[PDB]
């Protein structure tokens, strides 16, 4: 049983560690998309420009 | 050679981790591994009832589960890989067997296989070398030793 | 292609998420596998003992294993819907934004017009315009004021910390029923150390 | 109160799915409850068997009943996506829906309008832009032929 609760504890320090890559990835991907977004507003708005 | 092992533990197969995670490489000699590779689950209920086997898997330090059992020949095979310490002499050992257990399909597994670098006199060179570097270093620290 | 790549980035974080639970899932099977079987060695070993340990190790699975599977379930349908927002507001609906823009704009540009009194569109507004078409306000607060990945990510860590908490404290009675055992038998191997009395 | 009504009918569907996963899982949780303990009666039979019995019926949850819970989830996954399709491509965008067919008519009457020279919109044109619009081709092939 203490090394099935061990292992348990185990696999939490393993999460714990690779969440700061994992969240800092996510906050990245976050970003990505926010601006993929504005880059197409760009496009479209330059395209409504060009028929004035 | 999860195909062998479901081959050989046609519905007992458990989950297991195909490595040899051998500690000591050296735990059992090859007739022994044999016995251990020819406890096909058509055998293993006879094998763990009978006292010379329980006797000889307390010698290598072994269960008489089925898991355990799956595990040694898992680490067997991958010894007989890697450290390659398994000849076609292993392969007369299993024919021997073949009294008791018609393991043909590990026999077949052991015969074609790509066996390993083989390496021996570099590896009893260096272990030599290694054994007077410890003669030297037990002469630097007594006259008599 | 825009698309596709958001795509593959939200199949990556479901995946990351899937190798952590497949990890747990391995260790839990492979405990299960050895602890499922294991027999008594000599006889006083109480027999009832290793056969209710190989019971319970074997419904392991159960005991362990599922409700992970069930979280990460729950989170995967989370990030699969944010995805289907995503797609069906902005990367799909920009024709749509393009049309509303343009057509408000023509209008403005006519309302200017008929100012016959003599007493027209800058390139900042348009893209204000069709920035708001795209829905980048609420997408703003989605991804970087209240970010959802980033919330899902960080509910998945808590409720997988909570449940190996609640496995700890179930395996914790199983431990006491143990030492209810070895007590007993240390007060017998005491009493008959300390019988010279 | 139209999109509320859907809303309410998408989870009513989804709920009877997993009252049937709930009716299987109570059958097969009293077959674990009940054989997970089944002992043996007389001297001669094999309290190994019994032994066995035991641990097997205990994993019966195992054995009986995740697959199902996988397959409703996996079910009430692509409810809840056919919904919000549902939801965002019609019963949110009818606004929008109404300023585009709106500003596509305005247009074409002036247009209309810049033939001077001496040389407009019916009811039924409006009614199937608006259709058009609110993507009732998509959602009446994903309702009757789909």
């Amino acid at each position: 049983f203490d090394r099935l609760l061990n292992q348990f504890q185990s696999y939490e320090k393993h999460l714990l560690l690779a969440y700061e890559n994992f969240l800092k990835e996510i906050e990245i991907l976050n970003h990505q998309i926010l601006e993929q977004l504005k880059s197409i507003s760009e496009r479209i708005s330059s395209e409504i420009f060009a028929s004035v | 050679m999860k195909e062998l092992f479901q081959k050989i533990w046609q519905n007992e197969l458990q989950f297991l981790n195909f490595d040899a995670k051998f500690q000591d490489k050296s735990k059992l000699d090859t007739a022994e591994c044999a016995i251990i590779l020819s406890v096909n689950k058509d055998n293993y209920e006879r094998y763990f009832l009978l006292k010379e086997f329980q006797e000889l898997c307390k010698k290598i330090d072994l269960r008489v589960d089925i898991f355990s059992m799956q595990n040694a020949q898992i680490c067997i095979l991958n010894l007989f890989k890697s450290g390659f310490i398994s000849k076609q002499d292993l392969l007369k050992a299993l024919k021997i067997l073949e009294k008791i257990s018609k393991n043909t399909e590990i026999f077949d597994f052991i015969l074609q296989e790509k066996v390993q670098s083989i390496d021996q006199k570099a590896l009893f060179q260096n272990d030599f070398k290694e054994l007077n570097t410890i003669n030297l270093e037990l002469q630097k620290l007594d006259e008599n030793l | 292609k825009i698309k596709n790549e958001l795509y593959k980035s939200f199949e990556e974080i479901k995946m990351k998420l899937k190798d952590f639970i497949n990890i747990l899932e391995r260790e839990i099977l492979l405990f299960k596998a050895e602890f499922s079987n294991i027999q008594k060695d000599h006889i006083f070993q109480s027999d009832k003992n290793f056969s209710e340990l190989r019971a319970f190790c074997n419904a392991s699975d159960e005991y362990f294993l599922k409700d992970f599977k069930e979280l990460l379930f729950k989170s995967i349908l989370e990030l699969d819907l944010f995805f289907e927002k995503l797609n069906l507001k902005a990367f799909t609906n920009y024709e749509n934004a393009t049309k509303l823009s343009l057509a408000f704009f023509s209008r403005k540009i006519n309302e200017s017009r008929v100012l016959y009194e003599l007493d027209y569109p800058k390139k900042s507004e348009i893209y204000e315009r069709v920035l708001n078409e795209l829905n980048v306000y609420e997408f703003e607060t989605l991804l970087i004021n209240k970010p959802i990945l980033t919330k899902i990510a960080k509910n998945f860590l808590e409720q997988s910390q909570n449940l190996i908490q609640e496995k700890n404290k179930f395996l914790d009675l199983k431990k006491a029923e143990l030492q209810k055992r070895r007590a007993q038998i240390l007060n017998v191997r005491e009493s008959i150390k300390e019988d010279h009395h």
